[PDB]
């Protein structure tokens, strides 16, 4: 609830608890570079990746105009003007304004076991096509944020999987 | 489906079918609708065979009991609001303004004392009923100043601005172990259909 | 589990344990059960230390607050119904019949005027309390016609059919800047335990 | 989320913001918290522009209407309890003890009769209002014994312990088709600003 009222992102890992604002995350410079279909790259390499185009599936739940009752002001509104209304309880304008902020997932990828990938990391992604004329894919944005990380080790190989997203 | 309570405003009280209903508008959900499409609501009575009128512009709590159906609402009771800068209770019980100032009468046992957040005060349609913590009860007429009740100390006063009427078909007794005082500003009449007896120690008739 | 409100009818008021409860029957669900198996219900009081009696045959709203358990019901308030062709409110406040006709008295400041859907009218167990929009308050006894109250114009009238009693241990003052009129149909007595003073301009004693 | 009704106890009535609220403690869930952290609750009024005070130590029903949020509670009404071995209603309406014993007055039309589970009895802050099934209405002052009302048979009695006051700016009529009886324990005064007329059959002035 504190995270929702402040507009930040929470995750507890490696002995710390983290609150990071969403507006300042959109202006953060990348730290790593991930490329596909490039064998002369100076960074790392992606072996498998998934493109998700379902942006409505996550925006459907946040398409509402918030309203609430305050004993000294009356009815307090916040948000757009052409969306359906929905009632909450806290009549705090700052809390109402941040009620509809989140991160929209876009891409899932599988790499060769990097242990430096933690949520909150910003990466630069470059994807080339492997047929036709080597055209760059413009449907994947340049900078992405890491949302979830899974590391997996069997008796022969070490692999990592990540989910990447963009701030609305 | 709508299950909880909601805040509404009373619109009208002229029921075309005659089954003692009132028209309501929920604040926030029924915004933008013409007054001819708003549904008619029923109320919970306080006792058996009692009817409390509703005036347009009141604030109430509304709930839908028939499986969450919005076509058949139900009114529970009145609601508090402080949107105007002061609460919607009479100012004698809050202390946010100056309230009713009764006229001054010679004699007139002391008016009941009113303190904030400690008295029962109601004021509707020109009638004010007071029941204070000291044990005093008073009913007053706001436009003229007619009052019946007693005081926190336990003294009776019935004051009328205008004519007054006391009558009883049968035996009537008026007793006061004190002095008994009768005074008129015009002409006094004492008429009886039989015998009259004046029994005292000494009698004086002066100019 | 039962969560919302339901309509019920009061069956009996003779609690075998003595914890001031009443017996209820939900309309539609508890049909066909003997009266000895119906559960006992408690009520929400209006104020602290007040008890409002229930009579058999009344209509109420019933809700189960303890996790939807039907063994422990709760009574909220009375309900409106118009199954008989007219609403269940007094006919003075609806206009579906002719109501109480008070007896006529000579003198008798005007009785409060009653309009439909604009007055507070209650009638239970032979007592009628009226609070109209004009600011009049009246309490009347239905079987005999005894009444205390004032009028929308602001005049006091206390009328008793039968004997009446006015007494006060202490000083008593009776004042009327008008004429003051005293009249008896039998024998009048004026007794004092001391001095008597008649102070006017001129005095006339006639046959 | 909290959706149903709950039992609570009133803690305090001194609102730091002034929006006529009261502080509550739910029995069982808010146990062990300091009194400075308990939330402030609002109430449902019975009529428009009426305020009923709350005293510390009362039992009530509390419900949370704003999406089940525990920070904004709402008070519905008072609750019944019998934890002390007797119900929390006045003993005249239950029969578990001896109640109010009014003082005895010579004359004094009969006091209203009270039966168990059949009368409306309220007693708060030193005031008692009785509305019995026979049609009698009475309001009494507990500390002194001042009473206004009539009887189940239909007789008026207004009794004051201490001074009493009857006045009316205008015409006053006192009529009794019976005998009319006036008696004083001290000194009686009859003053008029004009003519006086004594009209009877025969007049007697005795020692």
């Amino acid at each position: 609830e504190i995270a929702r009222d402040t507009g930040s992102m929470c995750w507890a890992s490696r002995g710390m608890i983290n609150f990071k604002s969403m507006e300042k995350m959109a202006n953060a410079a990348p730290s790593l570079t991930y490329e596909s279909a490039n064998p002369n790259t100076s960074g790392f390499t992606i072996s498998q990746f998934n493109i998700l185009n379902a942006d409505y599936e996550y925006q459907r739940r946040h398409n509402y105009r918030m309203a609430s009752y305050d004993m000294t002001k009356g009815v307090v509104y916040s948000g757009n003007q052409e969306d359906p209304i929905k009632f909450t309880s806290n009549p705090d304008p700052t809390a109402l304004a941040n009620y509809n902020k989140f991160i929209l997932p876009r891409l899932d990828m599988l790499v060769e076991g990097n242990a430096a990938l933690t949520p909150g990391t910003t990466l630069k992604i470059v994807v080339h096509n492997t047929a036709g004329d080597g055209e760059l894919d413009e449907s994947i944005p340049d900078k992405m944020i890491v949302m979830s990380v899974t590391h997996f080790e069997d008796r022969f190989r070490f692999v990592s999987r990540a989910q990447l997203g963009v701030v609305n | 489906s709508l299950t909880g309570k909601y805040r509404a405003v009373v619109i009208s009280v002229d029921d075309p079918k005659g089954l003692m209903r009132t028209q309501i508008r929920v604040v926030g959900m029924m915004d933008g609708l013409p007054d001819a499409s708003l549904p008619w609501a029923e109320a919970i009575l306080s006792n058996a065979n009692t009817f409390s009128p509703f005036l347009p512009g009141d604030k109430v709590w509304v709930e839908f009991p028939y499986n969450g159906d919005s076509r058949w609402p139900l009114i529970i009771g009145y609601a508090q609001d402080a949107s105007g800068g002061a609460p919607n209770v009479p100012p004698e019980a809050s202390g946010q303004g100056e309230g009713y100032v009764p006229p001054e009468v010679e004699g007139a046992p002391a008016q009941p004392s009113t303190s904030a957040k400690k008295d029962f005060i109601s004021s509707r349609n020109g009638l004010m009923e007071i029941r204070t913590a000291g044990g005093a009860w008073a009913v007053t007429h706001l436009k003229s100043g007619t009052t019946i009740g007693f005081n926190e100390a336990g003294e009776l006063y019935a004051i009328s601005q205008g004519p007054a009427f006391i009558s009883s078909a049968g035996n009537l007794d008026i007793k006061s172990g004190a002095d008994v005082a009768l005074k008129a500003g015009g002409s006094m009449a004492i008429e009886a259909s039989g015998n009259l007896s004046i029994k005292a120690a000494q009698v004086s008739v002066d100019k």
